[PDB]
């Protein structure tokens, strides 16, 4: 894209969140105004600031000093600072530009403030049910639970070929153990499924990767 | 100032999305506005501006052929049309009072106040009854597939409400056919496999449809 955000970060409350937002080549940041939005669950966007140059720079109204914005040139990069962080500052943040009659928003970075242990994920895969195959129809349930920070990325694979067509996944949220979960699901044929030696479903979760394997 | 938007949560494709912007204690006449969007899960997108002042405005390029924005200054509203919508259109959409400051002589324009935002679905489905299909399984883990509802929600338990504890019933997911799928799933004692009866039962109001699935190892 035109601004790439990370998808996730995570760090401890009172440290200190470096959120970037790297423009692409044709993009020099330094010509352009960043601005930083925080986003709340279930909450529309609040904006947080502008940043240009250090003389040429805007607080929000209500946004304290330790939101600060700044650039990294040889990365080609706005950045959002934030000191002193505290668990309210869990949110998604996003950093957007103005161009040829445009505003361009990057696709937000969500913030963990960590307030209990890291968890890798435990996964589950259901290969389609008899039931359903004589309906001639084919779903893989993947679910996926216990993690935490609540953020993953799940692939899915078609032997060892990767599959994104059928795809769906949904948005990790808590569960009673107030740790969280998500499920995925691959759509197939009866056919598709029967005439392949094993699909998978794999989650990858900050340094660990979990994938199951489900055969016909 | 309080920004509220107002219209259809659902609309079919190829058809036109409307949707209304109540603004209360301030003026649109005083103020530039703008249309931003959010996909389920994705980030933001500007959809385009109005001047209140003026009547001009100012379209996403890449949606230029679909936007109108205008305003009705009489009932202090204004609206967006998306005509010919389709999949992509499917977000909560935000209505939101620019704010304006000069810096070095430059003029600075950000998104100052927001709406709550109101999610519109793009779906040609009607109301449609799921299908459930069990999910066969120390511990053991089983549960049932609730595939191809329309619209959502729906509640699920397992054995009348009788069974709560390992229980984990998911967010929905909505398919590119228009239809809805979720899964719930229970952790069970292995040993309990062969002499306790698992049955998850689902409810969807909507098409008022009440389905029980007997979920067997």
């Amino acid at each position: 894209p035109v601004l790439t955000q990370p998808t996730s970060l995570s760090a401890s409350p009172g440290a200190s969140a470096r959120l970037s937002c790297t423009l692409s080549s044709g993009f020099t940041v330094g010509r352009y105004s960043i601005f930083w939005y925080q986003q709340k669950p279930g909450s529309p966007p609040r904006y947080l600031l502008y940043y240009f140059s250090d003389s040429s720079q805007h607080q929000g109204s209500g946004v304290p000093s330790r939101f600060s914005g700044s650039k990294d040139a040889s990365a080609n990069a706005g950045l959002l600072l934030i000191s002193g962080l505290q668990s309210e500052d869990e949110a998604d943040y996003h950093c957007a530009i103005w161009h040829s009659g445009a505003w361009v928003f990057g696709g937000g970075t969500r913030l963990t403030v960590l307030g209990q242990p890291k968890a890798a994920p435990s996964v589950t895969l259901f290969p389609p049910s008899s039931e359903e195959l004589q309906a001639n129809k084919a779903t893989l349930v993947c679910l996926i639970s216990d993690f935490y920070p609540g953020a993953v990325t799940v692939a899915w694979k078609a032997d060892s070929s990767p599959v994104k067509a059928g795809v769906e996944t949904t948005t990790p949220s808590k569960q009673s153990n107030n740790k969280y979960a998500a499920s995925s699901y691959l759509s197939l044929t009866p056919e598709q499924w029967k005439s392949h030696r094993s699909y998978s479903c794999q989650v990858t979760h900050e340094g660990s990767t979990v994938e199951k394997t489900v055969a016909p | 100032v309080q920004l509220v938007e107002s219209g259809p949560g659902l609309v079919k494709p190829s058809e036109t999305l409307s949707l209304t912007c109540a603004v209360s204690g301030g003026s649109i006449s005083t103020n530039d506005w703008s249309w931003i969007r959010q996909p389920p899960g994705k980030g933001l997108e500007w959809i385009g501006g109005i001047s209140g002042s003026s009547g001009d405005t100012d379209y996403n390029p890449a949606l230029k052929s679909q936007v109108t924005i205008s305003t009705d200054t009489s009932k202090n509203q204004f609206s967006l049309k998306l005509t010919s919508v389709t999949a992509a259109d499917t977000a909560v959409y935000y209505c939101v009072r620019e704010g304006i400051v000069l810096v070095n002589l430059a003029v600075k324009n950000w998104f100052d106040v927001w709406g709550p935002g109101v999610l519109v679905t793009v779906s040609s489905a009607s109301t449609k009854g799921p299908s459930v299909f069990p999910l066969a399984p120390g511990t053991a883990a089983l549960g049932c597939l609730v595939k191809d509802y329309f619209p959502e929600p729906v509640t699920v338990s397992w054995n009348s409400g009788a069974l709560t504890s390992g229980v984990h019933t998911f967010p929905a997911v909505l398919q590119s056919s228009g239809l809805y799928s979720l899964s719930s799933v229970v952790t069970v004692p292995s040993s309990s496999l062969g002499t306790q009866t698992y049955i998850c039962n689902v409810n969807h109001k909507p098409s008022n449809t009440k389905v029980d699935k007997r979920v067997e190892p």
